[PDB]
RNA sequence: CUCGA
């Protein structure tokens, strides 16, 4: 259920490989798409895993 | 042999500044005055050999020694 | 520790559901080269060669 | 638009309108190798730089110079086509013009004694192709460029994690281009240090001492002196109120007449303003308030004795009293604070041992040469050539302008060398961030790391290069005879060949080219590297390099890299990103003029890029240009956040900068991950190009500008109409406009039919044009492997089901259908090439013969007349290719053979096979042979009629080179004769030769007649000449390496169509093993007939991630719907205004869409051929970021009948009955890969043991068996299977009287295990025993 | 060194 909650519902909270939250999140899903800055947020966290 | 090889070595040094192009054996026996074959024999002793624990990539796990195949040993379908 | 051993293979392996729990598929011209002195020595007892 | 891209318009979906086009993508690779050998008199890029440094060097006594005037590069010998197929080294030598003077010896100053002035030749520099892949050793090579640290000033500081208690200590470097590494660290006890070239440690001041300071100056430079006053016998201080803000008042502040402050007072910054108000200049202080204050000058006895203190000591009650003795009203303290001013050189001038200059030098000798006895002489030397010499330190003029900017200087110019202004900055500018003004710097910002290309470090290599060979020449010129001396004899060839061979062949970043695409050849060139030298390794990078920092965005792609070991190290340079002068990365932005986002472009870099407010490219617009949603996002200072409309300096260009150039040909990648979407971009560079191309349904718009760039293809240069098309060359005649006045207007492209690539794939160019047909400049004359009307086409699209059917597409499979193996759409073509080389024993030399040896007729039936294949044979595995024998020395004999061969009289001679044979498994076909033979060496019968074929084609190339020219010539003078003389039959009935004989009167149009006709007679001798060098180049014998009689080559054609186990993949990240082909009836089908080509896994989806195929297959189910409604209303035969109604309807079906294209301008000619090309289905463009939503697919799914679903119900095959549900079909664009089955198989039972530890060998092409490592031996010790672990170390492997009895027994049908010790442990034993060790057994 | 699991 932690997946499908990125396909319906919102991307929680993304984080800079500081370790500190941002503070907007990721209000868009996989099913409308993602905006410019929020696929580029998106990296730090699949490249830091 | 090692002044047969530093003449051949000097003409052949001389030759490149002097033409452009690398010597080929047959021009640079009229240089030495030699017959070719000469020429050709001692152009073969140099070369002093590879180490065995060199790298034939640019790896550092697969040396040159991992390579040789033994020949000496008798087949077993020919025992 | 360890060696390179004889009597040895490599593939790429596939999927098949037809099988049974204690079975698995092999290429015949790989089982020509793993079983070779196998062969002879079946080849030599009935007079084949 | 143009005549064509007439032929099927791609369907754009982009709403985004673009401001600048994509520029060309290798551009740095071009634009930094022309910085090397192009002559700068004033810039001093490439070789005159090097040049310029080194020279003019002198003679050791002073009596002679070597004066360097210029250089020039000669022609290449070989061209490139033939440097592949000789295997030499594609290069131009390189020559000099040096001048040697010499002085006279009496002189003062006499240059009048002789100048020679030769032509030196200095070794090769190899040239660059069209395209950036260096020709070395007939490999074609890619230089990679690099990232690493930029020279200048550098200060960190670790977190903690050294000593306790946090205490973050702020060193500080200086990185120089070459030299060494001048270093400053604090410590816990608050000192300062010196690490030279990180050597030991060492008291900072030490550096001070040497530059010729006093510890009265030194004290002077970083402190701030507080004066004391001392009248009849008052202790009074001058105070300003700048200096005490923020102590403790632990006495009373008075005035005059207004006591200004309390005691015990944290003193406030409103009693600092209060004290600033009225007056403080002499405020009595007590005289215990002095004891604690360390002196600043040297306080002296004036009238007799020496001196009472020295500097940097406290002043204590009695030192004061002496003072007041001998009398001083002047006593100077260091204004020390204990938490804005800290006394750190104050405690660093006691732990100095040092106390002169000659005592100093010293100590750093002693550091750096330990164990020599110095003396002043050489200790003056140490330390003036260490940071202050102009060969052995250089910053190189980035180094000078990242060193000004940190310290906030104004110059840029600067000197390579250091200077004893610099280091105190250095140590000031430290001491400012310990006290808590100013930052600390970072490692990963795109400001702080360059990019080093081909021409920089080619440049480095060159100068080594000349340094090998400058110490031998500055000997030289004092070792006498300069009288009798032409500087060629003193320069030789040796030293500057090696090294730039050794650069450009043995390095990490000189590496091996992927050539199987032309998208993996064209980004190999954009990749920045960090590894090599001067940076980083695999096993020494944390989590820290490895991440994407802030700056990276529109400069590196995030989603383009490897995932192997390094993954964040091998970098990709993004689509826009271009290369600064100085090296680093600068992005393009559009700047934005109150509210007005203009079109003028500027490169921003990445640290200018940090200080504006940068908008999205996502950011609404009007026509004019406004901002239109009043509150937009933004970037500033790396963070994120909303911003007004008046606020923004800047915007973005498009929505391609920030991916690269490998990712943005991926649709729909807004929909995707950011795990799957990296090996969607990392396995589209690995597609074998098929056998015939198809173009891709669902784009992103970047397949033609990656087609045309990679130079794969062939463009005109210049315009106009075909001529003649074949195929193998293409004649275009040019347009009159575009011509040159001294030219014959016809140019040849000469296409390469199938050759061979790096990874033994095919390459081959056909055309695409017609006969007689307009082509406008830059058009795509002849797709390439993997193009398709100038578009990449890397793979073939085919229908996909999203069902699990079986089983068989189980964990990532694939289940295919035999439609594909039967239409030849995945069949690739590959190409080896197998050698065959006759060496010279020393038992007489060998032969290639067509007699062999123990070898019937049934294999030589394909050998010919002199022992070589024939062309285009058939070959299996095992059949001769070159009959090659070897002659055997005589051995002994086994008595019982020796009985048999007198029993027969079979009697082998010393002849002995060792022919070369087509390796297992591979079928062929063989297509071309190539013979070189040495020297002297009399040729066979095959080896001359391949040379006179050989003449043969050089006689009719360069004949049908001269025909057309003259032809096309001729019709050029006709076209002035005609209009200027009026002769329509007395030009015709002449010969034709006797046109330049024809004469036209005074005019203009006779004198470009005897232009065109002085061109015809420079044609009729370039021609001879050109034949004379290729007959030349033809018939000579061949250079060979030492101990080589002669080479065979022979070049077979492989063809492989797809089996059980190659990988295919989508270009979403879906890998996949094909399971089971399938016949066509058990294959699901619509209720139309249709079967299903691929049904894949829908278990794939929600673990990853990747929506992105979804609607990929969605949308090339409504292209191919649209392209069968074309197909439709083609196989009718209806009309040609009917499709004009239709296909206009299909080209505007967006919201506010780019592209308006409309078929009123079309010709009713254009029309038929435009929608003949749509037959196969209508090609639809979704930029990256700019895609096409969902309510655009269902509004393009209604045009041509289709379920608004897109799930449609399938039939089973096998039963015939429908499935429950609805099932999903439609299109993936499905790859191929070059992990293929028939390269994977191996299998060995026994043969090729090595050498010294007689166990066998390993690799698929050495023929070995695979490894059965400890990993499996601690997994055969739990099963307690003792009896296969005994098996698998003595009797399969490494005994030798083992093996051998194994096999008698197996043969002879007895499984009895036979053990033995092993031969590694007895040669464990010998070398355990050679080092003085007595090991034994009992 | 590049690639694959």
């Amino acid at each position: 259920a932690a997946q499908i909650r990125q396909l319906a519902g919102m991307r929680g909270l993304m984080a800079k490989p500081d370790g500190s939250i941002i503070e907007t999140p990721i209000t868009a899903n996989f099913r409308e798409g993602l905006n410019v800055l929020q696929y580029f947020i998106s990296t730090h966290g699949a490249r830091k895993g | 042999m090692i002044e047969t090889i530093n003449k051949l070595n000097r003409i052949s040094r001389q030759m490149l500044q002097e033409m452009g192009r690398e010597p080929t054996p047959e021009e640079l026996a009229e240089r030495m005055l030699m017959p070719e074959d000469k020429i050709r024999k001692v152009l073969k002793i140099a070369k002093e050999p590879i180490s065995m624990e060199t790298p034939i990539g640019d790896d550092e796990d697969s040396h040159l020694g991992d390579f040789i195949e033994d020949t000496t040993l008798e087949l077993p379908l020919d025992s | 520790l360890g060696k390179r051993v004889d009597y040895s293979g490599r593939s790429v392996i596939t999927v098949g559901p037809y099988l049974r729990l204690h079975q698995c598929g092999l290429p015949k011209k790989m089982a020509l080269e793993l079983f070779k002195p196998f062969i002879y020595g079946k080849l030599e007892l009935r007079g084949l060669a | 638009y143009s005549y064509t891209e007439k032929k099927r318009i791609r369907k754009d979906f982009g709403k985004r309108p673009q401001v600048l086009d994509v520029p060309y993508l290798l551009s740095i690779q071009l634009d930094s190798f022309q910085k090397f050998i192009e002559q700068d008199p004033e810039g001093q890029y490439g070789l005159e730089a090097a040049f310029r440094s080194v020279f003019p060097i002198q003679s050791y006594s002073g009596n002679s110079e070597l004066q360097y005037v210029s250089y020039r590069l000669g022609e290449p010998v070989f061209d490139v086509q033939e440097c592949q197929i000789r295997g030499v080294t594609y290069s131009a030598p390189l020559r000099v013009k040096l001048r040697l003077v010499i002085y006279e010896r009496e002189a003062p100053e006499g240059t009048v004694k002789d100048i020679k002035e030769q032509e030196v030749y200095m070794g090769e520099i190899p040239l660059m192709t069209d395209n950036g892949t260096f020709v070395i050793n007939g490999t074609e090579r890619v230089i990679v460029s690099q990232l690493h640290r930029s020279p200048g000033v550098f200060f960190d500081s670790d977190k903690g994690k050294t000593h306790s208690s946090g205490k973050v200590l702020y060193n500080a470097r200086i990185i120089p281009y070459r030299g060494s590494w001048l270093d400053f660290e604090f410590d816990p006890k608050d000192n300062l240090f010196v690490r030279i070239d990180r050597r030991r440690k060492l008291p900072a001041t030490i550096i001070l001492r040497a530059l010729n300071y006093t510890t009265e100056q030194i004290l002077d430079l970083f402190f701030e002196k507080v004066i004391f006053e001392i009248r009849d016998n008052k202790l009074q201080m001058e105070l300003v109120p700048e200096r005490l803000r923020g102590e403790t008042a632990s006495f009373d502040i008075e005035a005059n007449g207004k006591v200004y402050v309390e005691k015990g007072r944290r003193i406030t910054a409103r009693h600092i303003r209060q004290l600033e108000k009225d007056d403080v200049k002499l405020i009595e202080v007590p005289v215990e308030y002095i004891a604690g204050k360390v002196v600043a000058k040297d306080y002296i006895d004036e009238s007799t004795g020496e001196l009472i203190c020295a500097a940097n000591m406290e002043l204590s009650l009695d030192l004061l009293a002496k003072l007041s003795q001998s009398g001083h009203k002047r006593i100077e303290t260091l204004f020390t604070n204990d938490l804005d001013h800290g006394p750190y050189i104050s405690e660093t001038l006691r732990v100095d041992p040092t106390n002169d200059r000659l005592s100093a030098l010293v100590e750093i000798y002693r550091m750096m040469r330990p164990g020599e006895p110095p003396t002043r002489e050489a200790a003056e030397s140490l330390f003036e050539n260490l940071f202050f010499s102009e060969d052995r330190y250089d910053l190189s003029a980035v180094g000078r302008m990242k060193f000004n900017r940190s310290l906030l200087r104004e110059e840029i110019e600067g000197s390579g060398i250091l200077s004893k202004d610099d280091i105190i900055d250095v140590m000031k500018k430290l001491i400012d961030i310990r006290n808590g003004k100013g930052e600390v710097d970072d490692i990963d910002h795109l400001g702080n790391r360059r990019i080093r290309s081909v021409g920089e470090m080619a440049e480095n290599q060159f100068r080594v290069g000349l340094v090998r060979v400058e110490r031998a020449v500055k000997e030289r010129l004092s070792l006498g005879d300069l009288d009798t001396l032409m500087p060629q004899d003193m320069i030789n060839a040796k030293p500057i060949s090696a090294a730039v061979k050794e650069f450009f062949g043995s390095s990490q970043l000189s590496q091996f080219m992927d050539q199987n695409n032309p998208l993996s050849e064209i980004t190999h060139k954009r990749r920045i590297s960090a590894l090599g030298p001067g940076g980083l390794t695999r096993e020494r990078a944390g989590f820290e390099v490895r991440d994407v920092h802030p700056t990276h965005y529109g400069r590196v792609c995030p989603i383009e890299t490897p995932e192997g070991p390094n993954i964040g190290l091998i970098n990709s340079l993004s689509v826009y990103a271009q290369t600064n002068e100085y090296g680093f990365l600068e992005t393009p932005y559009r700047k934005v003029t109150d509210g007005v986002v203009t079109d003028e472009i500027h490169y921003l870099s990445a640290i200018e890029e940090g200080n504006y407010v940068i908008a999205q490219a996502n950011s609404n617009l009007d026509e004019e240009g406004h901002f239109v949603e009043d509150l937009v996002t933004c970037r500033s200072k790396g963070e994120s956040s909303l911003f007004s409309r008046d606020q923004v300096d800047y915007m973005d260009v498009s929505t391609q900068q920030v991916v690269s150039v490998g990712a943005s040909l991926i649709p729909f990648l807004e929909h995707d991950d950011a795990n799957r979407a990296l090996m969607g971009a990392n396995m589209q560079r690995q597609a074998v190009p098929t056998l015939r191309a198809d173009k891709p349904l669902v784009g992103t718009g970047m397949e033609r500008a990656v087609a045309v760039d990679s130079g794969v293809t062939a463009v005109a240069k210049r315009g106009g109409v075909v001529q003649y098309v074949d195929a193998s060359r293409i004649v275009i005649k040019v347009n009159e406009d575009e011509m040159y006045p001294g030219e014959a207007g016809i140019d040849i492209y000469n296409l390469t039919k199938y050759t061979r690539s790096n990874q033994n794939t095919c390459i081959n160019q056909m055309p695409c044009v017609s006969l007689g047909e307009p082509v406008e400049r830059g058009d795509v004359l002849a797709d390439g492997p993997s193009t398709d009307l100038g578009e990449l086409a890397l793979g073939q699209n085919m229908r996909v089901a999203f069902m699990p059917w079986n089983g068989y597409n189980f964990e990532d499979s694939i289940l295919v259908s035999e439609r594909v193996v039967q239409e030849d759409r995945f069949t690739t073509i590959h190409i080896q090439e197998l050698a065959c080389v006759s060496r010279d024993t020393k038992l007489g030399p060998e032969e290639i013969t067509a007699d062999i040896p123990n070898v019937g007729e049934a294999a030589l039936s394909k050998l010919d007349e002199s022992g070589i294949v024939y062309i285009g044979a058939e070959v299996t595995g095992g059949d001769i290719l070159v009959g090659k024998v070897t002659p055997k020395g005589e051995t002994q004999l086994t008595p019982e053979e020796k009985l048999l061969r007198a029993i027969f009289g079979e009697k082998a001679s010393d002849v002995k096979d060792s022919s070369l044979r087509v390796p297992n498994g591979v079928s062929g076909t063989v297509i071309d042979v190539q013979v070189f033979t040495r020297d002297g060496v009399e040729k066979d019968k095959r080896a001359l009629e391949i040379e006179e074929m050989q003449l043969k084609q050089a006689k009719k190339d360069l004949s049908e080179e001269l025909q057309i020219l003259e032809a096309g010539l001729f019709s050029r003078i006709r076209a002035v004769l005609v209009a200027g003389g009026v002769e329509a039959e007395k030009l015709d009935k002449l010969p034709r030769d006797r046109w330049l004989e024809l004469g036209l009167t005074d005019e203009e149009k006779q004198n470009q007649l005897e232009q065109l006709a002085e061109q015809y007679d420079e044609l009729k001798h370039e021609f001879e000449k050109k034949l004379e060098a290729k007959r030349r180049k033809i018939t000579q014998g061949d250079d060979l390496a030492p101990g080589v009689l002669k080479i065979v080559k022979v070049y077979l054609a492989v063809k492989r169509r797809i089996q059980p186990g190659d990988k295919m993949a989508g270009r979403h990240g879906n890998k996949g093993v094909i399971s089971k082909i399938n016949p066509i009836e058990d294959m699901p089908y619509d209720e139309n007939g249709t079967p299903v080509d691929i049904v894949l896994n829908p278990l794939g989806v929600p673990s990853r991630m990747n929506i992105g195929q979804i609607l990929e297959t969605h949308l090339g189910m409504a292209a191919k719907g649209i392209g069968d409604k074309i197909n439709a209303m083609l196989k009718q035969q209806q009309e040609v205004a009917k499709l004009r109604e239709f296909i206009q309807r299909a080209y505007d079906l967006g919201a506010d869409v780019r592209q308006k294209v409309d078929l009123s301008t079309f010709s009713d000619e254009e029309v038929m051929r435009l929608a003949e090309n749509l037959r196969k289905g209508m090609p639809i463009a979704t930029p990256v970021f700019d895609g096409a939503k969902e309510a655009e697919i269902k509004e393009l799914l209604k045009l041509g009948d289709l379920p608004t679903s897109g799930q449609i119900r399938l039939y089973d095959g096998r039963t015939g009955e429908q499935f429950e549900r609805p099932v999903t079909v439609g299109y993936m664009y499905m790859l191929k890969l070059n992990h293929l089955v028939d390269d994977k198989m191996h299998a060995r039972s026994t043969g090729s043991y090595s050498l010294v530890t007689q166990q066998p060998l390993g690799g698929k092409a050495q023929f070995g068996g695979q490894r059965f490592g400890e990993m499996e031996v601690w997994a055969l010790e739990a099963y307690g299977a003792a009896y296969t672990l005994q098996e698998m170390l003595t009797v399969k492997s490494d005994d030798v009287n083992g093996r051998t009895k194994m096999y008698k027994n197996i043969v002879d049908g007895n499984h009895q295990m036979e053990p033995g010790m092993p031969e590694s442990f007895n040669v464990l034993l010998k070398e355990i025993r050679s080092l003085g060790i007595n090991i034994e057994l009992e």
